[PDB]
Order: structure tokens, then C-alpha cells, then sequence
């Protein structure tokens, strides 16, 4: 319990933490000074892209009762949010959109990673491309997505690498997308751009956000119909390509795994 | 493919220098 | 209880030979009946000290968990052993974090124990294989028959016959004794033999000559007495019980330790709860704001500190076993330098307890002999003829002989068959004049008058070896007055000369000078008989006067005393130079006591007692202002009626004190009284009458060889060679290891601030977890284990012997000043270095600082597999995690890089690193290992999983650099200021 010297401590720390805080910020500001606006200095961490799912699955599962309207309001909400973006109303004026090929077209590098030109043009995408996705209760619609990657040029497998059975062969410009779980208790349908079960190589390479605000990435509606309703089923979407890899630890590297159950 | 690191060579390159101080220090303790 | 033992005893030596027999119903010439014998046996018990309650067991391990520190480790590892179960009931996420951490601290306790249990195990055995005491047999008279029996069979009433060589079986009341001396170096601590007569002398059962006390040993002559006290009933016996039956007490070092916790826990709950309220106000349910409070413990409680300190102490103590100083306790290692006042025994401790020829008066000149064990001094003279005529007499008029088979052991250590004085002579001549048996052979003894009680002298008649004047030679020795009373001439420089009243005065000068030095004096003279009144075959009458006894040739005096140790004096001086108060507590007589005192430097030159003054100005006692007497001396007879306030006052106003003729129990009160001042006092004795003082001492210290068993037991330290000078070495090391302990607590606790904050702001700014748990454990026990220990080996930033003993109540081991440096200053710079590396790794990987606020929510979301960076890229769950964990790893490296810096600025306290240079060779190697370790814990094939440690990119390591170097500087500068302004608001604020 010391007195009269309290001001000696206070004044000390004040202008010590004060300068320590100065230096910590100082440096912070400088290392803020050697990284692009346009491109992350390191990307070797996201090497394999990751296939994410719109229906927000608590634990990779979509169990719900057809007989309840609210038994799947949760899966409805989030699937709503992802899609309110792709509105034909959000993207009307060629600024800054471009009605790309109604089908699987070819990619077109829009210059480089500079702000030397304007806002890099952004290919459109119609909510219509995703037929039958109410949403339906019988057989919920589940759309898939590919993770954004600056400079990523997906390269679909050559006609020489393909097994039983990802079809058709859209070697041109499209990333196949099959689904499975033995255990064949399903019936798979895919509502695509062109109708194909794959991504159009007309949307890459994605040019950052800072370079392409309002950019929009492809979608891939995939809902089943004839399925069990008294048991959980284990199905797994998977992407395919040279530029596509998977790991044992990450159960999301270019694939999902969904535990659907339409109990009622 | 500027999306690649030669991690395999820095792992092989650090493990070679942490095994050198491990033995340099064994030269100065056991003197 | 013991209070009964804090008081003088009673006895009945004042009873006539009859009474003592009528009270015990025994016989004086017969001794009681074997029937009355076995009987009085089963009545009380056997004659021995009850089995010492020294039977420990495996359960001892528990004692290693009494230490306040050990408690935290337990309270924590249990408290963090519950966090897992609290969450587990919900979701098994952090099962390696909490669950592991608990087990870790758990096992820690267990090993730390081992280094504490292996200590008091190795020390015992190492001291148990020593000279084992094997009780012998006693000689009793039962039914007029004398026999020998187990000493345990001796009962209160039987006749016991003792001789020269054995020891006192039990407490005796002499009834017969012929020239009987004994050794009271266990009660009075006085080596010089004490005659024993059936006649009572002093009213004090401690001075009477008709009582022999157990545990002693009859030096010479014979005697017989009745047993009045047996077993514990013995005078010295009661002391043993009070010695091994006393309380231990809390050590000094332990005080610092326990106090240190109060401060640690002190903040750990201030932050713990301060951040619990903060968490609430930050939108946190009652299931979280508390699950955090429990959080701020590990971060706040050193896990490796305990195992550190312990390793330190163990080490320092190993450096003392190398200098022949042993210990039984680990805490003791420190006490010796926290000491402010040393209480010392005189005999066996400061001295050697062996009569030795000290001085000689030949050629009207005072000579002085070398008195050390190893004869470190110098010779006096050997040229003068007188010396030879003196050396011959001491060697021939002498009956002492070296025990057989000792040509191996040095002269001063070989046992001798003979009394005190004569052993001394034997040894003294044997040393600087060759074998004495050579003298008793060349000069054959024909007739001699052994030393008579009336005669006061001992003479001999030897056949001269000279082939020229080989005529009967007469030699006698005895009291200086009796010898001079029978002298006509005085061999000076070879040729005889008249006993002038001039030299009958210069002998009266020496005899009173050597005597005043508390030394025993012997006078020597010889005579060359007239070969006319004595033929070649003359027969001498030892019973009648057949030869000349008067008018002999005086040759010289020689004196002897209980010389001190080798370096005892030089040693004591050291401690005084350090500011340690030296106090002699001996049960000896003032005369000799005060003597050895001025000889060892407990009492310096020019200082005086109230009495000394009284003698000089020739005034009464009660006329000298006590305050002018810086020294004094106190007889135990004066203390008996002294109230503690008086002793208090005696210790306050004097600087050089000598409590003499004190009873064991007084030692106790003296020590106590010194402690009552608040001082740290150490007791160093050998005689069993020292235990009660040595066990009550903050730290006791015993004499290995000459020390008795029970003092060794109640003692905290063992000098194996009795080298006092180790003591100095002891306090030095004690003071050195003290500071270096600070420096290590510093280093360690500094590491703490950059371990906590990452988990604090995590909750305040909602950013991903900068530092993971598995990480912290790779510092507090990974890299921050070597450096710390290395700090044990720092030297002194100055001469420490040159400074006063620390004030135990004021200069704590972990004071608030050291807190505000590691916590409020250095750790802070160590923290910022930590975060700098943080934002770097994230930024270069696409997550700017700004965007990092409030991310944790979604970040730690294990569903969102598309969280968006500041570049618009999208990350899965595991991918961004691999960055978090790779953001853990460098925070870990980065720390290490600031522990480079801390480790150096902590190697010193006031001296610049340039001044103290880099002598420490361990501290060096630690950097390399501390580093090599981090490096390894990174680029290890699999560690990425076993410890979620991922490799670091080139540009990674150099993230802390600019900070680490800042630290180095900030401290070097600060210390330069402390040096320039030794006030001060710079030193008394920051100076640990
Ligand atoms: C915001 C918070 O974030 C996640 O949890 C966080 C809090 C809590 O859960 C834990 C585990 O219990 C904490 C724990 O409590 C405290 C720690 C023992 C702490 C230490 C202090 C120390 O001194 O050394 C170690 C540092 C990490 C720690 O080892 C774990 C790390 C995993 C974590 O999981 C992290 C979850 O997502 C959670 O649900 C959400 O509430
Ligand atoms: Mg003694």
C-alpha cells in the first residue's frame, strides 16, 4: 500500500505500453505493406478446392419429416439465402455482367491481375438453369458449389481417365460431378448449365473479389427422388479432374458426404 | 501452377540444420 | 511435556555411602542378589535408550506433496482434470488439451517427488555405512562376584566397576576411586579429564566428582559406584529424548517458496475472475464465462518451475558433496547464507578435543609449538642444547606408548595408551625428534617414582647411552612450583647456571603467562648423579630416599591445551567479514572458554568484558557502565535465574558474546532468544549436549568424525572431514544459488505473459486462436526447461561475501519488483512479438488483420466449409485450420526467439552483459538445444498430427527478430541506468 508514487507508476506504463503499442502497430502497418490488394501472397494451403453444400447440415445430415412443413424450414432458409444472390434482378445491366454462353463455353482470361482496366466482367447465371430447384418435400433439392480460387484453371480429366461411371464425356469445358454411397438406395438427377452434371469452364479463373465484386460462381442442383424414408442413407458427391484432389482428413476436399433421412 | 510449394525440401532442409545445432551443442557441452 | 526437560535436574549425591545403600537396599562390597537383579530389571526396563522413532516407509512419498508448490500442481492438475469432464458430458472436443494437461502435471508431481525421495535415501545409506556404534559389556559386582554383562541388564542398585578405557554403562554414584579421571565432553563439552572421587564436591549434580554420567568414558584410573540412573533415567539420557523429541520447524528457503505462491495464485484468480466478468459483459452465458475462469490457471501456474527449482537445489548441493559438505535435507542447502548469527560448540567443534603441547619455556624464552592436525605451522627451535635435555625428559619421564599397529595413521591421529598430558608429550616428541621408543631403549629405565598424589611429581633413573659419561641420569616432571622448589641450577644454552632470583622470576613470568592462556603447565628438570655415590650396579630404593631429590638442574617448562582446528580461526573471521554474528555456546569454564574465544576471533583484540574493565581500573564490578563492555561472558550459573527479556537484552547490546558452562537446555534458550530477534541462526556442535540446540536451529551442522550419534541425527548438515572452511564455501554457494534462483524464476515467469494473452484477447476481439495448448506445454517443459536450469550456473555479479546477510523478512525471493518486469514489461514485449508473427502468417495467407475481428465464431464453425477471406477466396474447415495450427507453431518458435533475449538479460541483474561476458557454458548450449528443439518440433514427419505442429516457411522465423533484439536493448539500457544511478526510482522499482 504505497502512496504519492502511484503517479510514478501510472505515468510510466502509460507511456510504455504507449510506445510498446506504438511499435506493435508500427510493424503491423509495414507487413500490411507487402501483400497485394489483388492476390494472396500464399495459396499453397487451398491447393485442393473444397466442395461445399448449401443445405446447412448440422453434422453433415439432413433428417426431416415430409409430414411437417416446419420440419425442414431450416434447410429451406439457408438454401434460400445462397440463391437470393443469383437473382435475375441482381444482375440486369451488362454492367457489370455478360450473358456468357448458354452452355459449357470456353474460359477467357480477362487480362491480368491489375487495376489497369475496370472491374473485370462477371459471367451471369440463371436460377432457371437449376430445374425443379418449391422446394419439394418428397425429395429435397440439394445444390453443390465449388470453392473460389484465384487463378484456378480447372482442367477436366482426359478421355483416358474415367471409370464406372461419370458420364457424359464433356471433355470440352465442364467439371463432372457424380454422387454415390453397394448400398444403391437412390435415383440421381442433375439440373445443369446446358443440363450437364458439371461446372462450365467459362467462369474461371475467378479474379478475386477486390477485382470482381458481385462475381457469381456456378451452381449444380442435385436432388434424388425414389429413396428410403425409414433409414439414414450415406451418399457422397465427388468432383473430378487433374486439378482436383482429396485427402483422408478433410472430408470436404472436392466432395461432400450427406446423411439424409426423410422420416415419416 | 504457381500454386505449389517445395515444402518437401524445406522439411528436408530444416531437419538437416536442427540436427546440426543438436550436435554443435554436443560439441560445446562435451568439451 | 518437554518443558520438564528445560530445567536443571536433581540428584542425591549428598547422601552418605550408607543412605545410598539403604535407599537401594544393595551391598557396597557384594552388590545385590542376581535374584534382586533380574527382579529390579522387569520392574523398570532394560538399560538403553528407547528405540528411536526413526522408522519411515514408502508412504514417505506423501511428504513430497506437502510442499505448497506440489499442492498447486495437484490442485491444478486436478482442477484441470475436471475441465475435460465438464465439457465431455456435452461434446468430446478438447480431450488432448485438458485431459492431457492434467496427466502431464500429474506425472510431473510424481517425478519431482523422486528427485526429492532419492535424496533422503542416498544420504542415509551414505551415512549409515559409517562407524556403527556397538555397545560393549559392563563390569558389575553381584554377590561379591564381579562379572561382565549386556549393558542393558544393569539395574538401579548394582555395583559397577569401571577402568581406563571403557565407558560409563549407566549413571553412577562413586563409592571408591583411585586416581580416577573421566571425559565429560558430552555434558560440559570439556575434554580435559575430570577427576572422580567418592566425596561430593559441588552441590550441582553436574560438578560433583562422586557422580559419573552415562555416555561418558573413564579416561584413566579405577573406581566403583552404585547405579542410581538407568536408561532414559540417565542425566544425558533425558537429553536424548528431548533432542529427538523436539519440533522441526519451518526452514527459511521454504518460507520464500510458500510466500511466492500467494503472489502467483494472487493474480491467477484476479485475472481468472476479472476476465470472467469481462466475458459476461461480452455476451457470454453462465456456461462459458466460468469455463474461462477455470481457464486462467495453467497459463498462470508454472508447470515446470517446480521441477526447475528442485533440479537447481539438488545441483548446488552436489557441488558441496564435492567439497566434502553433505546434507540430509534439500531446503538446508540454502539456509547457510540466509544466516545472520552462528551459534557454535567449543569442544569438538571449534577445537580438536585432544591435549596438545602448545608452548615451552626453555632458554628463558617462550617458544610455541605447531598445534594443527596437519602441522601447517612451523617449528620453533631445535638447535639449542637445552631443547634436547628437555626433549629427553618428556620422552623418558613418561609412561605413554603408542597403541600397537598404527605406523599407518599420522602421529596426531594414532590412539595413545595413557592420560591426557602424557599422550600430548609422547606425540609432541615423536613428531619433531623421531621415535621416542628409540629414547627409552638407548636410555634404559632402572627405577622410577610414578606420579604421586602427594609428591605432585614423577621421576625416573635412566642408564646414560653416552659411551663417555654414561652415568645414572635423573629425570622428573610435575607442577612448576614443586619442580622449582627442588632446583639449584638451570641448564641454559647447554651449560648449567645458578638459580638466580632473576631467573626465579622470569620463570614466574612465563608460568603465569602460559597459565593465563588457560593452558596446563609442566615443569621439567634433570640431574646427572655423582657416579661416586652410585657405581655401575647401584641399586636404587624407590620406596626410600637412596638418591638426590633436592637441588636438581631445571631444564624448562612446557604447556598444553585443547588447541582449536586447522583453519577454525581464519574461518570465523570470514563470517564476521560477512556480517554474521559469532556466538560461543559451551558448557565449559569461563577461564578456558573466553580463552579459545580470543584465539579464534569470536572476541577480537582490544575488546573487554565488564570484568576486564573492572580489573584494569581496579574498581568494583557494579561500577563499570555495562555499555562500555562490547564483549562479555556468561556462566550458566548466572543464566539459571535470567528472564528471556534479559538474554534478549544481553544479545542486543553485545557484539562478541560467550555463554559458558551452559547446560544443553540453555543452548536451546540461547538459540531461541536469538531467533526471538528474528534472525536466522545456525548451530554447529558435536557433543550430544548440543542436539536440543542444533535441532531447534534453522539449520544445524554436525562434526562427522568426532561428533556423537544423536547430534548427527538431530542435525540438518554433516561435515564429513570437519573442515570448517567448507562453511564459508557453504554460505557463499548459499548466497550464489539464491540470486540465480531469482534469475530463473524471472526467465520462466516472463514466458508466461505471451502464453496467457493469446487466450484472453481471443475472447475480447473474437479472433482465431493464436496459440494452442499443446503449444504452451512445448515451452514450459520443452524449450523453457534447459535455459532455466542453465541459470543455476551464473557467477556473482560482485563479491557477495562482501555483503550483509539478507533480511529474511524484507528481501523476499520473489518480490513485487521482479513481478513488474517479467509481467508488466518484458513479457509484454514478448507478447507483441508473438502476435506480430501471428498476423504475418495469416496476412500472407489471405486474412488481413482488420478482417480478423469477430471471425472466431464462423472460423471455429466446423460446418461452414466456405469461409471467406479478405481476398474473396473460400476455405474449408480443415484448410483454414491447418493455418491456425501453423499459426500456433511459429508463435511457439517466435517465443523461443524472445527466450533467446530473455535468457541473456536475465543472466545478470545489474551488470551489463559486456561486463559479465559469456562465461556460462551451459547457458550457451541451451540456446542451441532450445532452438534445435523448436526447429525439430516443426519439420518432423508426423508431428503435424502428434502435436499439430506444422513446418514454417523461411520468412517465418524472422518474425520475432525485431522484437527479440528490442528486449535485449531495453534491459541493457535499464541496467546501465541502475548502475549510474544507484538510488533509486530505477533500481528500487525495476531492480529485481
Ligand atoms: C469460443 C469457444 O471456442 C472453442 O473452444 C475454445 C475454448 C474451449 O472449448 C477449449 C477446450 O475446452 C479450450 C479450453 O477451455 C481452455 C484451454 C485449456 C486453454 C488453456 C489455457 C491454459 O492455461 O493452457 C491451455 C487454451 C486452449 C484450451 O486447451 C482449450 C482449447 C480448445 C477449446 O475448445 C477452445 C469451441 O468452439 C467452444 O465451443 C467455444 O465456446
Ligand atoms: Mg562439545
Amino acid at each position: 500500500r504505497t502512496g504519492g508514487s502511484w503517479f510514478k507508476i501510472l505515468l510510466f506504463y502509460v507511456i510504455f505500453y504507449g510506445c510498446l503499442a506504438g511499435i506493435f502497430i508500427g510493424t503491423i502497418q509495414v507487413m500490411l505493406l507487402t501483400i497485394s490488394e489483388f492476390k494472396p501472397t500464399y495459396q499453397d494451403r487451398v491447393a485442393p478446392p473444397g466442395l461445399t453444400q448449401i443445405p446447412q447440415s448440422q453434422k453433415t445430415e439432413i433428417s426431416f419429416r415430409p409430414n411437417d412443413p416446419q420440419s425442414y424450414e431450416s434447410y429451406v432458409v439457408s438454401i434460400v439465402r445462397f440463391l437470393e444472390k443469383y437473382k435475375d434482378l441482381a444482375q440486369k445491366d451488362d454492367m457489370i455482367f455478360e450473358d456468357c454462353g448458354n452452355v459449357p463455353s470456353e474460359l477467357k482470361e480477362r487480362g491480368e491481375y491489375n487495376n489497369e482496366r475496370g472491374e473485370r466482367k462477371v459471367c451471369r447465371f440463371r436460377l432457371e438453369w437449376l430445374g425443379n430447384c418449391g422446394y419439394k418435400d418428397g425429395k429435397p433439392c440439394v445444390i453443390i458449389k465449388l470453392n473460389r480460387v484465384l487463378g484456378f484453371k480447372p482442367k477436366p480429366p482426359k478421355n483416358e481417365s474415367l471409370e464406372t461411371y461419370p458420364v457424359m464425356k464433356y471433355n470440352p469445358y465442364v467439371l463432372p460431378v457424380h454422387c454415390t454411397g453397394k448400398e444403391k438406395v437412390g435415383t440421381m438427377e442433375y439440373f445443369g448449365l446446358g443440363g450437364y452434371p458439371g461446372f462450365p469452364l467459362q467462369y474461371y479463373p475467378y479474379y478475386g473479389k477486390l477485382l470482381q465484386p458481385k462475381y457469381l460462381q456456378p451452381l449444380m442442383a442435385v436432388q434424388f427422388t425414389n429413396l428410403t424414408m425409414d433409414t439414414e442413407i450415406r451418399i457422397e458427391c465427388k468432383a473430378y479432374g487433374e486439378n482436383i484432389g482429396y485427402s483422408e482428413k478433410d472430408r470436404f476436399q472436392g466432395r461432400f458426404d450427406v446423411k439424409i433421412e426423410v422420416k415419416s | 501452377d504457381p500454386f505449389y510449394y517445395d515444402y518437401e525440401t524445406v522439411r528436408n532442409g530444416g531437419l538437416i540444420f536442427a540436427a546440426l545445432a543438436f550436435i554443435v551443442g554436443l560439441i560445446i557441452i562435451l568439451s | 511435556m518437554d518443558e520438564l526437560k528445560k530445567e536443571v535436574s536433581m540428584d542425591d549425591h549428598k547422601l552418605s555411602l550408607d543412605e545410598l545403600h539403604r535407599k537401594y537396599g544393595t551391598d557396597l562390597s557384594r552388590g545385590l542378589t542376581p535374584a534382586r537383579a533380574a527382579e529390579i530389571l522387569a520392574r523398570d526396563g532394560p538399560n538403553a535408550l528407547t528405540p528411536p522413532p526413526t522408522t519411515p516407509e514408502w508412504v514417505k512419498f506423501c511428504r513430497q506433496l506437502f510442499g505448497g508448490f506440489s499442492m498447486l500442481l495437484w490442485i491444478g492438475a486436478i482442477l484441470c482434470f475436471l475441465a475435460y469432464g465438464i465439457q465431455a458430458a456435452t461434446e468430446e472436443e478438447p480431450q488432448n488439451d485438458n485431459l492431457y494437461l492434467g496427466v502431464v502435471l500429474s506425472a510431473v508431481v510424481i517425478i519431482t517427488g523422486c528427485f526429492s525421495y532419492y535424496q533422503e535415501a542416498k544420504s542415509s545409506k551414505i551415512m549409515e555405512s559409517f562407524k556403527n556404534m556397538v555397545p560393549q559389556q559392563a563390569l558389575v559386582i553381584r554377590n561379591g562376584e564381579k562379572m561382565s554383562i549386556n549393558a542393558e541388564e544393569v539395574v538401579v542398585g548394582d555395583l559397577v566397576e569401571v577402568k581406563g578405557g571403557d565407558r560409563i554403562p549407566a549413571d553412577l554414584r562413586i563409592i571408591s576411586a583411585n586416581g580416577c579421571k573421566v571425559d565429560n565432553s558430552s555434558l560440559t563439552g570439556e575434554s580435559e579429564p575430570q577427576t572422580r572421587s567418592p566425596d561430593f564436591t559441588n552441590e550441582n549434580p553436574l560438578e560433583t566428582r562422586n557422580i559419573a554420567f552415562f555416555s561418558t568414558n573413564c579416561v584413566e584410573g579405577t573406581a566403583r559406584g552404585i547405579v542410581v540412573y538407568t536408561g532414559d533415567r540417565t542425566v544425558m539420557g533425558r537429553i536424548a529424548t528431548l533432542a529427538s523429541g523436539l519440533e522441526g520447524g519451518q526452514t527459511p528457503i521454504a518460507a520464500e517458496i510458500e510466500h511466492f505462491i500467494h503472489i502467483i495464485t494472487g493474480v491467477a484468480v484476479f485475472l481468472g475472475v476479472s476476465f470472467f466478468i469481462l466475458s459476461l459483459i461480452l455476451e457470454y452465458t453462465w456456461l462459458e464465462a466460468v469455463i474461462f475462469l477455470i481457464g486462467i490457471i495453467v497459463a498462470n501456474v508454472p508447470e515446470g518451475l517446480l521441477a526447475t527449482v528442485t533440479v537447481c537445489l539438488t545441483l548446488t548441493a552436489k557441488r558441496m558433496a564435492r567439497k566434502n559438505c553433505l546434507v540430509k535435507n534439500l531446503e538446508a542447502v540454502e539456509t547457510l547464507g540466509s544466516t545472520s548469527t552462528i551459534c557454535s560448540d567449543k569442544t569438538g567443534t571449534l577445537t580438536q578435543n585432544r591435549m596438545t603441547v602448545a608452548h615451552m619455556w626453555s632458554d628463558n624464552q617462550i617458544h610455541e609449538a605447531d598445534t594443527t592436525e596437519n602441522q601447517s605451522g612451523v617449528s620453533f627451535d631445535k638447535t639449542s642444547a637445552t631443547w634436547l635435555a628437555l626433549s629427553r625428559i618428556a620422552g623418558l619421564c613418561n609412561r605413554a606408548v603408542f597403541q600397537a599397529n598404527q605406523e599407518n595413521l599420522p602421529i596426531l591421529k594414532r590412539a595413545v595408551a595413557g592420560d591426557a598430558s602424557e599422550s600430548a608429550l609422547l606425540k609432541c616428541i615423536e613428531l619433531c625428534c623421531g621415535s621416542v621408543k628409540e629414547m627409552r631403549e638407548r636410555y634404559t629405565k632402572i627405577v622410577e617414582i610414578p606420579f604421586n598424589s602427594t609428591n605432585k611429581y614423577q621421576l625416573s633413573i635412566h642408564k646414560n647411552p653416552n659411551t663417555a659419561e654414561p652415568r645414572h641420569l635423573l629425570v622428573m616432571k610435575g607442577a612448576p612450583e614443586r619442580i622449582l622448589d627442588r632446583c639449584s641450577s638451570i641448564l641454559i644454552h647447554g651449560k648449567e647456571q645458578p638459580l638466580d632470583e632473576e631467573l626465579k622470576d622470569a620463570f614466574q613470568n612465563a608460568y603465569l603467562e602460559l597459565g593465563g592462556l588457560g593452558e596446563r603447565v609442566l615443569g621439567f628438570c634433570h640431574l646427572f648423579l655423582p657416579d661416586e655415590q652410585f657405581p655401575e650396579g647401584f641399586q636404587f630404593d624407590t620406596d626410600d630416599v637412596n638418591f638426590p631429590l633436592d637441588n636438581l638442574c631445571f631444564v624448562g617448562l612446557i604447556s598444553m591445551i585443547d588447541p582449536p582446528r586447522a583453519a577454525v580461526p581464519d574461518a570465523v573471521g570470514k563470517c564476521r567479514s560477512a556480517g554474521i554474528k559469532v556466538i560461543m555456546v559451551t558448557g565449559d569454564h569461563p577461564i578456558t572458554a573466553k580463552a579459545i574465544a580470543k584465539g579464534v576471533g569470536i572476541i577480537s583484540e582490544g575488546n573487554e568484558t565488564v570484568e576486564d574493565i573492572a580489573a584494569r581500573l581496579n574498581i568494583p564490578v557494579s561500577q563499570v557502565n555495562p555499555r562500555d563492555a562490547k564483549a562479555c561472558v556468561v556462566h550458566g550459573s548466572d543464566l539459571k535465574d535470567m528472564t528471556s527479556e534479559q538474554l534478549d537484552d544481553i544479545l542486543k547490546y553485545h557484539t562478541e558474546i560467550v555463554f559458558a558452562r551452559t547446560s544443553p537446555q540453555q543452548k536451546l534458550i540461547i538459540v531461541e532468544g536469538c531467533q526471538r530477534q528474528g534472525a536466522i541462526v545456525a548451530v554447529t556442535g558435536d557433543g550430544v549436549n548440543d542436539s536440543p540446540a542444533s535441532k531447534k536451529a534453522d539449520i544445524g551442522v554436525a562434526m562427522g568424525i568426532a561428533g556423537s550419534d544423536v547430534s548427527k541425527q538431530a542435525a540438518d548438515m554433516i561435515l564429513l572431514d570437519d573442515n570448517f572452511a567448507s562453511i564459508v564455501t557453504g554460505v557463499e554457494e548459499g548466497r550464489l544459488i539464491f540470486d540465480n534462483l531469482k534469475k530463473s524464476i524471472a526467465y520462466t515467469l516472463t514466458s508466461n505473459i505471451p502464453e496467457i494473452t493469446p487466450f484472453l484477447i481471443f475472447i475480447i476481439a473474437n479472433i482465431p486462436l493464436p496459440l494452442g495448448t499443446v503449444t504452451i506445454l512445448c515451452i514450459d517443459l520443452g524449450t523453457d526447461m534447459v535455459p532455466a536450469i542453465s541459470l543455476a550456473y551464473e557467477q556473482a555479479e560482485s563479491d557477495i561475501m562482501k555483503r550483509q546477510p539478507r533480511n529474511p523478512k524484507t528481501d523476499k525471493l520473489v518480490n513485487e519488483q521482479l513481478i513488474s518486469m517479467a509481467y508488466g514489461q518484458i513479457g509484454m514485449i514478448q507478447a507483441l512479438g508473438g502476435f506480430f508473427t501471428y498476423f504475418v502468417i495469416l496476412a500472407e495467407n489471405g486474412f488481413l488483420p482488420i478482417h480478423l475481428l469477430g471471425l472466431r465464431v464462423n472460423w471455429d464453425d466446423r460446418w461452414i466449409n466456405d469461409v471467406e477471406d479478405s481476398y474473396g477466396q473460400q476455405w474449408t474447415y480443415e484448410q483454414r485450420k491447418i493455418v491456425e495450427f501453423t499459426c500456433h507453431t511459429p508463435f511457439f518458435v517466435t517465443i523461443v526467439v524472445v527466450q533467446w533475449a530473455d535468457l541473456v538479460i536475465c543472466k545478470t541483474r545489474r551488470n551489463s552483459v559486456f561486463q559479465q561476458g559469456m562465461k556460462n557454458k551451459i547457458l550457451i548450449f541451451g540456446l542451441f538445444e532450445e532452438t534445435a528443439l523448436a526447429a525439430f518440433l516443426s519439420y518432423c514427419p508426423g508431428m503435424g498430427v502428434a502435436l499439430r505442429m506444422y513446418p514454417l516457411k523461411p520468412t517465418w522465423w524472422f518474425c520475432a527478430f525485431p522484437y527479440s533484439l528490442l528486449i535485449f536493448v531495453y534491459d541493457e539500457v535499464r541496467k546501465l541506468i541502475i548502475r549510474r544511478r544507484p538510488g533509486g526510482w530505477v533500481e528500487k522499482e525495476t531492480y529485481y
